[PDB]
């Protein structure tokens, strides 16, 4: 099953930073009332954008700055820097996992793959429980959906990526 | 507006349900990884002492290294704060306008995840069984 | 009118108690079936780990197969929803005909059936014994 | 009336505070018996019993089909009592809005516990001497 | 008139006063320091075992272990004693410390509202995997 | 004690098929008040019949149909799928049984009695379920507690079918 | 350790079957307010009788009759079994560890012991149960205390009478 | 690692030794507004002492008397009994380290050193506890988290008094 986890792992890494990165940069995180100068809008990280309207497709620059608590939470989704982080997380990773093929010698290439994607996973993790805290009727957008599932498939990845190395320190030992 | 099938989900906001399963699989997935470094915690286990932890009910095997204790202490706090949250404010719901019994239609819901869980269970131990069979 | 020897049943709707007692029954046959196809879950002890689970106290055994913990947690998540209902108010139906101690006649029936089990399971150990001694 | 040091007693009536002590001896003798007639001595029925009660669990849980009747009606007890107990609790805790509770409230279940550890500490001395003679 | 704050990342502490939650800290070395004490007297406690117990007794989780000797299970007895009487009272009021809006009727709880127990959890992990590193370096030299 | 347990499944078996077609086609279910077409009644899955008054013994049938999860339940209750269900699957599990008597060399036929029996009792439970919740003073008949004994015995029967299955697999491996 | 485990033995049936015996016989359970023929008095399970006034130590027969499950409470309560059916397992106990003494040969004497007084504490906690609740300012008396310290010692007694037979059990196998 | 033992053990023990003597002697323990005979003044176990106006630096002696329950935990303040005996132990704690050194002969010296250790700091908790019992705005000032801290040290001092015993019996057994 050698072949089968390596196709996972590089499917899997492809997939996990297409949707990430995607959703990234798209603007259909929220479905909210409204303005992009109130209508049905649809946001994202960046922009804000109308849906119904004589300005249906007009996008603004979101206003993140309209206590030290808030002021931090404003700063840290203003940035993104979470959601950033995790794409260059899977970018490392999946750079690993391309290295992994050539140097065979060094088995932690692979590990370190693994590692990635788990960090990823979790400064994903930190990047919705952000951007959710910071909105505080409404809906999520397929943008939101597509981080989601990078989180997921990151998680996959890095225990796959994880297991893999295992065998390797497990064959190699015997 | 009347109480749905799945009114017990009704105390935390759909967003913390979700969240609480990303942090499921973070949890599961990071004392895997620890463990693996450091009857074992392989992903299976991993994911079913967290389970155990978070229902209260407890598991075979408990971590035994600092790292694994570290992960394990964390998801121990997250657990009693969102478990204790959940019955607290479950609690103010269920007496929100006299002593009213539950009726069956109101936990019906509970019933119906629990028998399809149940035919799931059967229905995966027929694959693992005919797949262990050839 | 005092609340009856049985009052600690009255957060619950009946119907509620039968169907409860019938999940308990389903949960224990699946686990065994399951089990016997991946000490062990012989039908006794899915009894009693189902009993356990129920009354979040835990016992010596936890699922090991796959299908096994599909029912387990199912079971876990079906007895947290329904333990977390029954006990959100139950100190207020055991007392209703500001705040009070709870005293020794709202509970009395709770000490009745714990001595009337302590009696009954003197004598099924009685019968297990002049049973094995023939 | 000022809540006392031992307030946290004051949910359940002593008297109900005395017969759970009672059935706590009772179950736990019983439990003895119908499992002598990693075992069911009585020092580990009276820990099994313990653990029971407080919600915890312990090393070992009743195999045979009286033992288990006794376990369960314990275990039954036991999810009354404690749930009642902490219903009620909730109660008392906020009878004239939000407020925290102070040391003051709860300093009794600090001296109990520094209590106990200093009884602890003097039956280990103790049942070291006699294990050295 | 200003807007009416929400309350803090670390409002689950809330419920109880900083002097109960530095006393509850003491009590738990208190207890897990004379575990081991009594228990080396006469697995096994050891001091970071003891710690772990005391831990997942505290939090109403049990672990790997239980005191066999009578001077431990006394003393597993009253933290055990303890522990109900204490969590019983954290947790009675704890969704309404969660949602107290203040000046400087039952919904559910947001993810604003428990954030910070996230932010810990997710902090913790970031910890743990740190220490798997180092204590893997450290081995590896 | 091969004979003893398969006297329990056969007669168990026939027990809990009879049980739940008699509590199927009957009408005791429910002793509510209402009109046959308001006076006492007693209703069941299919129809609703008068016991006080000039019209003691007319029986009229039941309108199921006077929000996606009402009409679900509205139409699972209608239908008595559940119900209907639990009778197919015992009927067949107690084929399944005779069958076991004949054509004795494939011993899974004993257990799949076994898996029909613990699943009848499954699509049991849902009925009662779902019968209740659409039914949301009133007194249930013996038609309703023979669903009930229907759904213990096919448990008991199922728990000895798969023994004896555990009994051959035991026996003949070694 | 045998001298002393039937010492603390008979020392300890004695014991039991005094206090239960002075216990059901004294009247000094209850210090109420009430009247002989209002004044505080002392009461127990037969009899309530007068502390101050003119009337001290005037002492009245109670009566305990002034729904099934009320009645049944009264009945229990009047009768006093429980505590008297308390007594007579306490009587038998010490009958057999007596009978101990004579016929070695039947180990089973002293486990019988063992269990009338366990069955004695079981009888005496129904007891209390029912006299607190049929009594719903009041204090208990020493007979109150005395029927709890017999509990007490009763369960003792039966756990080393146990002790007893066991190590009789394990000697003589091996 | 006996030296490095040691040497944690026998600084730790006057560390410990210190602070607590320090915390007991000094007057920051709490920064609550009052009168040095109203003002902003800084108390202790024994005195009040002002910080703002012409009466800065007077500092006057503490009436600690100005239910049994509230008595005694009036006594208890008032005496420091619990500080105090918590400084005793530590002094004995430290004297038993030092005597490890020279009558190396009887190990039980180090361990005694560990359970003075130990129990000074049960004492300081009880301290702690019946301090700010009794004191039922305000803050907390250095002399208080001496206390604290002295509470820490002589717990891990306490921990490592008793390993050093450990492996003393773990190597001379062998
Ligand atoms: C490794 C895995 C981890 C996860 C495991 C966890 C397991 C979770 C398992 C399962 C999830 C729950 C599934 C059932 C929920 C249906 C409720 C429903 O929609 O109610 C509606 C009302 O409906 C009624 O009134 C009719 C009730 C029908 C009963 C369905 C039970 C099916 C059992 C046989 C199943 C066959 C077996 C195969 C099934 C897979 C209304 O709801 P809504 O508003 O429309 O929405
Ligand atoms: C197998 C065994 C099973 C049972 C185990 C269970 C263990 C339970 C253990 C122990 C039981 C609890 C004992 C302490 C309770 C005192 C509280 C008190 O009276 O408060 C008063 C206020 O008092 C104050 O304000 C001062 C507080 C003094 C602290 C006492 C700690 C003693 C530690 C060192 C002990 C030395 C070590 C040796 C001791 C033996 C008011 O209360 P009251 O209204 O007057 O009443
Ligand atoms: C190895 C690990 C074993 C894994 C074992 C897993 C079982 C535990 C959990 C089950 C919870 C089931 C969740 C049910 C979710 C229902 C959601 C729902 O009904 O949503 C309605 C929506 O809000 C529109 O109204
Ligand atoms: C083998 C088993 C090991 C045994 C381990 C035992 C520890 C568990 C329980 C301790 C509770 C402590 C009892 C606390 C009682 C306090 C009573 C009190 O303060 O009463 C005041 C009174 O009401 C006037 O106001
Ligand atoms: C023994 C093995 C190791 C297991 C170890 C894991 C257990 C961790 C448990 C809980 C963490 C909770 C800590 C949260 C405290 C942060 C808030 C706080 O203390 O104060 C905030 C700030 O100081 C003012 O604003
Ligand atoms: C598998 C090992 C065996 C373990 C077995 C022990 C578990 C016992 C648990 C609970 C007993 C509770 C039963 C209480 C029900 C009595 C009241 C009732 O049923 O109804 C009252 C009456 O019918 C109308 O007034
Ligand atoms: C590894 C560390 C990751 C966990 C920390 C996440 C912190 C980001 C949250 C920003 C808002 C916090 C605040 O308001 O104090
Ligand atoms: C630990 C895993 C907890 C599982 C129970 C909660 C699952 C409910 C999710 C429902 C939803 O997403 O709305
Ligand atoms: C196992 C369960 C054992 C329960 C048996 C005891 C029930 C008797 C107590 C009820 C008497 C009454 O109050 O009417
Ligand atoms: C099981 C044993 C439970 C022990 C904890 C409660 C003890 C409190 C008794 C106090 C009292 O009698 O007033
Ligand atoms: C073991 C306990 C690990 C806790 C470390 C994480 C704390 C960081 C989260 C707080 C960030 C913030 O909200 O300011
Ligand atoms: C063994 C049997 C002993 C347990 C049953 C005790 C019954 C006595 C209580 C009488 C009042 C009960 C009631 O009110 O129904």
């Amino acid at each position: 099953d050698r072949g089968i986890q390596m196709l996972i792992t590089t499917v899997g890494a492809f997939a996990a930073f297409s949707l990430m990165t995607i959703a990234v940069g798209t603007d259909y995180w929220l479905y909210s009332r409204g303005v992009c100068r109130e209508v049905m809008t649809h946001s994202g990280l960046w922009r804000t954008c109308c849906l119904e309207g004589a300005f249906r497709g007009v996008c603004k620059k979101i206003d993140h700055f309209p206590d030290t608590a808030e002021y931090l939470l404003r700063a840290v989704r203003a940035s993104s820097v979470f959601p950033i982080l995790s794409v260059t997380l899977l970018f490392f990773g999946g750079l690993c996992v391309a290295a992994s093929e050539f140097h065979r010698s060094r088995h932690s290439v692979i590990l370190s793959a693994g590692i990635f994607f788990v960090s990823a996973g979790l400064s994903n993790i930190i990047g919705i429980i952000v951007y959710i805290s910071a909105n505080a009727s409404y809906s999520y957008g397929w943008s939101f959906y597509f981080g989601a599932f990078s989180f997921i498939i990151a998680e996959i990845v890095g225990v796959v990526a994880v297991h893999i190395y295992i065998e390797k320190h497990q064959q190699l030992r015997a | 507006s009347k109480p749905g099938v799945f009114s017990f989900l009704d105390p935390l906001a759909y967003e913390i349900w979700m969240c609480i399963v990303f942090a499921y699989i973070g949890v599961s997935v990071v004392l895997f990884l620890v463990s693996r470094f450091s009857n074992e915690f392989g992903i299976f286990n991993s994911l079913w002492f967290s389970l155990g932890a978070f229902m209260q009910q407890g598991c075979d095997i408990s971590p035994r290294s600092l790292s694994g204790r570290i992960v394990g202490g964390v998801w121990w706090f997250f657990t009693l704060i969102i478990i204790s949250s959940y019955t607290a404010n479950l609690a103010a719901f269920l007496t929100v306008e006299k002593t009213s019994a539950l009726s069956l239609s109101n936990v019906a819901g509970v019933f119906y995840i629990l028998i399809g869980g149940l035919g799931l269970a059967m229905l995966v131990a027929l694959i693992e069984f005919c797949y262990k069979s050839r």
